[PDB]
């Protein structure tokens, strides 16, 4: 599973 | 000139509870907790369930004539029966350890509806024309489609005995019934003899059956019973029937597979063309989150049933837009 | 907040940083805007990211369970059957919903120490050449310009460089 | 000039464990283990429970005569068995599907005791005044209050039929008895026919019941055997008693009403004025904390039983006075 | 303690403040007294009746529960009917002495997070008009009477009124 | 001049798992889940297991010629079959109960095999020398150690009764079987009488059993069938065997003892010099660990068996060495 | 971690000190060297003793379990069997990993939250003698020699022995 | 519940 | 159990 919150957070 | 450390906040309404504290507002969160379903009976992991229609298992299995009859061979993930099963058992009667053959075919993944015993050969010297009201079709009486009344013919009821080798290489279940009349008068106008017996045998199974004649209240109109009997034929075995009198013989049995993951469901709901990883007596959900509050009953792979009304999991953080 | 920052000595959050958790706001002469830490935001993220997964992780797959029946000469193996049942579910449920409350209470504390440990590794970096003005904010005793907040802002702050002009400001 | 900061200390001595340390004195704290009892019978929401006295299940069942009589109608919260019960089978036997029945009766609230078969008025032509001295009463010989020992009568015994219809609205329970004889001889001086049998039937119940003569080891001064029966006879349906020997008639019955949260336990206290809404084997226990150490059984709304012998939270801070 | 303030660096506790669990005492010409934080002190009841009534809430009602009997060709199911007796109660002591070592611990970690906080409040609230004396106290660089101390506990101490009489006296 | 404040590092490469972050390396640390163990079957606090070698229960207990015979005497801590069982029931037919005398053993902690019946002595006029080539021994055909088959003699199988007291001060084991023939010409030629009977009672136990003839599909070259029976005579209670055919007589049964903490597993391993306080189908384990991953099925004092791979508590801190 | 210390402001562990898990290191004119602080290493092993020892006595003994047979015509009992069996084994699988993935959170703060409170119980004795030089260390303003070393170790540090010296060196 | 400790406390 | 993991801690 990712917290992909922001671009920048990566995967 | 000045920095300042601060952090985030947002438009979010998401609410979260902590031992602290309840009904905390946070910016970030995910739920664990799956409560939608679509209202359907779907295919699972591509394979359609067997409907069972207006019967239930009993009367699916004894060949009830008011069920619509199915293909000879059905394979399904799933089976469901309807709550209000009106057609089932019709001639009045037990069928003998019954719950254990619902579980039985709770792991059973397809059948091969087949004529074990053809009618109109197997049984020379007997009528094999029967019927009862009952078990009536079209308002005509009728009997069982997969069972066989036998009676006396030319005022005889010679003493039979036949048999059936499996050769179909997986097990073959055989259902049979034994009749009880109510009078020793219409035990002798059926089958000839008052001491009649019936004897069924395999390499493993080994049962006597034996008229029990008294009056019984009436049940659909019938003051005597119909036991109904079963057993499953592993592969090479042979089954022998004997007997002089009150035997309902099988005509078709069932060759079985087993599988893996299956269950018996009663619903309400009914078949779409859709596809599930797993299903309730609801309807289908989708498998993504740990948890769900739909149905204790699942069938495939399925989240954890809780009593649970909010599952959420805070991500973010308390959020402070003041 | 354990950690007192978070509603606490910080009293609210930025709905003007949009790119991460934790950051900075800074007020130059060059002007003024939001920056966030994505040192400690990743960090966060990649420790939640565990927790969740975790959290789902522990949780198989509930294969198939159903039903079964029973006559009416075999009560005591049905309720048997019912104790088992309900049994297994009272405590499913008080698992989850017990897991999840005592993860959020420590999900809100480790975000509240996130802020404050940023906090404590700025003020070290500046020592007197700037002064607390409370609400999380200090007032830098020399002029910092966008390079002097970056250096800041990325861990790199040069005190000496500043020392002489922040004591003449700071008399 | 000075100001400090501070906290909260007492005279308190209560103590909790936490995981880095255990026995930490503290200054406010809850106890959620309730540990303590009455020591009495009490009842229950209300309703009192249906003592037994000196009887099992199967002693008021039957109508052991060593027992007192209950009055024709009682309706209870749970039943309490006596841990020396030694009034139950007097006659010696089996009693079939013993734990079912009581199992079905530990979700009934109600009875009404009624005479199903009038004695001198139900089997004509039959002895009915059998005793045996295994069913002593005031040291005559006597028998169950809720059976009857049927006999050859001027040395014949007909065949009997008789039957109920219930119009009770509620389930009836029905028991009868069937006697089993040590010797052939024995057999004939009671029942005259050595090829006797008995039938019961209703709707839904088929058996069937013969004499074994064999020798058996003297158990309360018998050789021979009575075995014990019963149905639910569901409201409206029939039950036929056919027989030409060896049958141990019903002469009373029970109508019998659901309910809901009773049981069975065995205990040693006694029936107080009192009122809970938790009951043990032990005594009362209210019902406010979320576990209890008193017993595993109980009955009502109730703590969750844990073996644990404390469970203190602490509310307030640790304690130092110094 | 977690965050040292309770047995760390404010030794012990007062039998002296009755009416709450955190609070001050405070030492000028006026007199003496203690006298307890109300703020801090109802937000740490709410938080504690809200974990109590937690723990009892996740407990529901135990309804009737029974034991069973079985004929002695029934020994499998007896024992069956036994490990699930046993299971369910070996599950649920376990569950209720953890649950409360690991509340205790939270709780006591809890108000030593409280203290501290209120110690922290206090002190960005003086400043320098006042030196750490330890042991948590302040020693004032001026003199504070009871609306001067009054202002300290509401939360609306005036630093630049006192800021020069105390420059003066620190030197 | 400077002081510093630090803390420990060191050269461990433990790894522990937490909720925010897996696999930190940590300076001390704590294994909690025993996952070795010995390969060997051990005593068990002292005492040896009963080994069946090639029999399972069933051809310990009938006394199948097969399996080398045990001491009169054996005590032991739990009960090791092996899984390739090939000697059992060499006589085809139905072992009645069998799974809930295997049960009854699982709590036995000692026999004596002793001489019920003596073979010639307690059926006089009857043949006892029956034997069949389904229970054969070194090539010759042979019969049950246990059990004795007795048949007509000079033509005639009169009625047979005989009985045991208890005296042992301990329950006994009994068993027996029932024969079936496959017609009625053999059942002449071997009980000489077609409406043969056998009876068996003690104090509380009471059965009876008639021959049911019929051709059954073959079993190890046998067209009929030999039922098994078995019943726990209590001390000082009497058991009567009255037959007139078809009875397969008890000659040698088991005087038991009830212990506690005993167990039945099917076990690859073979017996050594060696001791445990906990044994697996496996292997014997150590009890220091509270969980162990090795095998759900234990004897003794064991771990608690989970699925996991690793349960490692760290103890000492984050190991930094930069 | 959660308190800013282990891994934080203190970038790493002393492979020389060899004597504690909570320690110092010195620097003056007679030498150099490390020495743990006892009172605080041992406080951490009684409360990790106790930790490890409380979730060992939670598990009970495991006392004989064995399967069961049943017939051709008893599946249902096999199958409720089946249930109640690996029923208690997910339960038990589960509770056990998440103890000690909890534990083991609640272990390594505690450790940095002993660090940290060293760290301040030294701080807030030397008050303005030293000066925090960063990474958990500070720097005399005056001569302390092995004996004013150990009054520190040993919390007897003398604040007015060394402060007009001290004093003097600040200007 | 209450944690009613003290008269001030609310309910 | 003991965390014996220097001499000096105690038992
Ligand atoms: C939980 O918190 C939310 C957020 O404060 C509450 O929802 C708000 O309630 C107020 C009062 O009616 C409204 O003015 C807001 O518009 C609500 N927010 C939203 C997004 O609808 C909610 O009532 C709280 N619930 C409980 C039980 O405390
Ligand atoms: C738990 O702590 C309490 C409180 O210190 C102990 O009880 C005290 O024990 C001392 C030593 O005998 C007595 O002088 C005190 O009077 C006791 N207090 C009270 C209120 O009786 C208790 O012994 C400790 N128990 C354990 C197992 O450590
Ligand atoms: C868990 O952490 C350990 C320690 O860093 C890892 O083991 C090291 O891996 C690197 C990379 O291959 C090697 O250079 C080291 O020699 C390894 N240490 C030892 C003691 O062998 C391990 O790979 C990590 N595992 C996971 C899944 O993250
Ligand atoms: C938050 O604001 C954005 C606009 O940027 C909007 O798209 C989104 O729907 C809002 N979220 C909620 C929960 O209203
Ligand atoms: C489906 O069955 C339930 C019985 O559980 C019934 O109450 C419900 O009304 C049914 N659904 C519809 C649409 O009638
Ligand atoms: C504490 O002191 C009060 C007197 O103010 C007394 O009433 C109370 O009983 C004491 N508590 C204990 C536990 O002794
Ligand atoms: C009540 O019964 C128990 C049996 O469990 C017995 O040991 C106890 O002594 C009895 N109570 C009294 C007061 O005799
Ligand atoms: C750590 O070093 C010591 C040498 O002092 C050595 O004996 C020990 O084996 C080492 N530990 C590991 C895990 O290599
Ligand atoms: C022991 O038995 C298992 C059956 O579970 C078998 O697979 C295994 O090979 C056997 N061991 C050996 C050494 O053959
Ligand atoms: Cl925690």
């Amino acid at each position: 599973x990712a917290l992909e919150y922001f671009e920048w957070l990566s995967a | 000139d000045t920095i300042c450390i601060g952090y985030h906040a947002n438009n979010s309404t998401d609410t979260v509870d902590t031992v602290l504290e309840k009904n905390v507002t946070v910016t970030h969160s995910v739920n664990l907790l799956e409560d939608s379903h679509n209202g359907k009976l779907c295919r699972l992991k591509g394979i359609a369930p067997l409907q069972l229609g207006k019967c239930n298992i009993a009367g699916w299995l004894l060949g009830n004539p008011e069920c619509d009859p199915l293909l000879p061979v059905r394979s399904w993930s799933y089976i469901v029966e309807t709550p209000n099963s009106e057609n089932g058992i019709c001639y009045p009667g037990d069928f003998i350890d019954y719950e254990e053959l619902r579980e039985q075919l709770s792991s059973v993944s397809s059948f091969e509806r087949f004529e074990i015993f053809p009618k109109e050969s197997s049984w020379p010297n007997h009528n094999t024309n029967g019927v009862t009201a009952a078990c009536s079709h079209e308002g005509k009486s009728s009997f069982y489609r997969n069972l066989l009344w036998l009676t006396e013919k030319e005022g005889s009821y010679p003493k039979l005995k036949n048999s059936y080798v499996n050769k179909k290489g997986k097990e073959v279940l055989v259902l049979w019934g034994i009749h009880h009349p109510p009078n020793s008068k219409e035990q002798q106008n059926l089958y000839q003899n008052e001491n009649a017996y019936v004897s069924v045998v395999t390499s493993n199974y080994n049962r006597r059956f034996t008229p029990e004649i008294a009056e019984r209240p009436k049940v659909r109109d019938q003051a005597g019973r119909m036991n109904y009997y079963w057993t499953l034929l592993k592969p090479g075995d042979t089954i022998i029937f004997e007997a002089n009198g009150n035997l309902i013989a099988p005509m078709y049995a069932f060759a079985l597979s087993r599988g893996f993951g299956s269950g018996i469901i009663t619903s309400n709901a009914s078949m779409h063309e859709c596809n599930t990883k797993c299903q309730t007596p609801l309807g289908a959900i989708n498998s993504s989150l740990p948890y769900q509050n739909i149905h204790p009953v699942t069938i495939g792979e399925c989240p954890k049933y809780v009593r649970s009304a909010k599952l959420r999991m805070v991500t973010g953080l308390r959020n402070i837009p003041s | 907040g354990l950690f007192g920052a978070i509603a606490g000595f910080i009293e609210g959050g930025w709905t003007g940083m949009i790119d991460g958790w934790y950051g900075y706001h800074h007020q130059n002469e060059q002007g003024s805007g939001y920056a966030a830490d994505q040192k400690s935001t990743q960090n966060a993220i990649n420790g939640i990211t565990n927790k969740v997964n975790t959290v789902i992780e522990k949780m198989n797959i509930q294969f198939t369970a159903v039903g079964k029946e029973f006559n009416k000469l075999e009560k005591r193996m049905e309720n048997l059957n019912k104790k088992v049942d309900d049994g297994f579910l009272d405590i499913w449920t008080y698992n989850a919903e017990l897991l999840v409350l005592l993860e959020n209470e420590r999900t809100l504390d480790f975000h509240d120490s996130n802020v404050k440990n940023l906090y404590e590794k700025v003020k070290s970096q500046l020592k007197n050449n700037a002064k607390e003005i409370g609400n999380g904010c200090f007032e830098f005793y020399h002029k910092c310009d966008n390079e002097c907040m970056e250096s800041v802002r990325n861990g790199t702050y040069d005190y000496p460089k500043y020392s002489e002009e922040s004591k003449l400001n700071r008399e």
